[PDB]
């Protein structure tokens, strides 16, 4: 049948319109220095708030 | 006659093959008796036919 | 020829499958075949019964 | 029509313009640029500063938790139920229950409620 693939093509739609974005995004750029040092230190600032932030049911765990 | 894919190189195989085979005793009969078969072969003629009948034939399978 | 008269045998002529089931009051869900001998879909035959 | 199309055309005039005249800016000069660009960063940690640092509405929202929840829970526990043609837990349950409750047709017992239907309290009080 030819109306059951209905909802997959629908999904479907929205990837092929996305992918031409990026192309365009990326082409329209020689602010990559700057966009690099953003995440650059942003990662180690993640990195340390990461770091920062580093009956029955006991006869059982005492058997095994 | 003409127009085929190449006509020696068949031959050249044919030959061969009958040659090998007979290793219907001798190169000659192999050639000879290959042609007698793949031509003796009683064709099959169409004919009317009753359609109850082909009807119950085919409803006996499915 | 025969295999398709095996084919269209086992495919219905091709229109398919024709079971269904009705709702009766009380006694709850039946069987019920949809098949006719004029050609009307099986969702139009449902529509009167109904 | 020639004439619709005037304010697009008087409109794209501009990007051809400065499109020439930034490409001749380049031609006419670059080290002292690059670095400015890096001390841009401070305004980043600046922004960064912020950035490290991050009655009916109340009762809808409270409503949308904890159906969440209650969907979570449903899923989670269906999962016995889905074994239960061969787990060995699942035949002393449905055992239990049997032996705790001493031919019944389900059609029969819906239209005994549908019968009262909405009238139920009413009947009672």
């Amino acid at each position: 049948m030819i109306w059951m693939f209905a909802a997959a093509a629908a999904q479907m739609i929205q990837g092929g319109l996305q992918y031409a974005q990026d192309a365009k995004n990326q082409r329209r750029q020689a602010d990559q220095k700057y966009n690099e040092a953003v995440r650059s230190a942003s990662a180690r600032q993640i990195t340390e708030i990461n770091t920062q932030r580093s009956s029955v049911e006991q006869n059982l765990q005492e058997v095994g | 006659i003409g127009g085929g894919v190449g006509a020696l190189s068949k031959v050249s195989r044919a030959t061969r093959l009958a040659v090998g085979l007979s290793a219907t005793i001798t190169p000659l009969d192999v050639v000879g008796t290959s042609v007698g078969i793949a031509m003796s072969a009683i064709p099959g003629i169409r004919k009317v036919a009753k359609a109850e009948q082909v009807q119950q034939g085919a409803v006996r399978g499915g | 020829n025969t295999v398709r008269g095996v084919q269209n045998t086992l495919t219905q002529n091709g229109s398919g499958t024709t079971q269904g089931n009705l709702n009766v009051p009380g006694a709850g869900f039946v069987s019920f075949n949809a098949g006719n001998s004029f050609g009307i879909q099986k969702n139009v035959v449902m529509g009167a019964v109904n | 029509m020639i004439w619709m199309f005037a304010a697009a055309a008087a409109q794209m005039i501009q990007g051809g313009l400065q499109y020439a005249q930034d490409a001749k800016n380049q031609r006419r000069q670059k080290a002292d640029q690059k670095y400015n660009e890096a001390v841009r960063s401070a305004s980043a940690r600046q922004i960064t500063e912020i950035n490290t640092q991050r009655s009916v509405e109340q009762n809808l929202q409270e409503v949308g938790v904890q159906l969440a929840a209650a969907e979570g829970n449903l899923m989670q526990n269906a999962e016995l139920t889905e074994l239960s043609l061969d787990s060995s837990v699942m035949n002393t349950v449905d055992q239990a229950r049997n032996s705790i409750r001493e031919g019944t047709d389900w059609a029969a017992t819906g239209s005994a409620v549908g019968q009262i239907g909405t009238s139920m309290v009413a009947n009672k009080l």
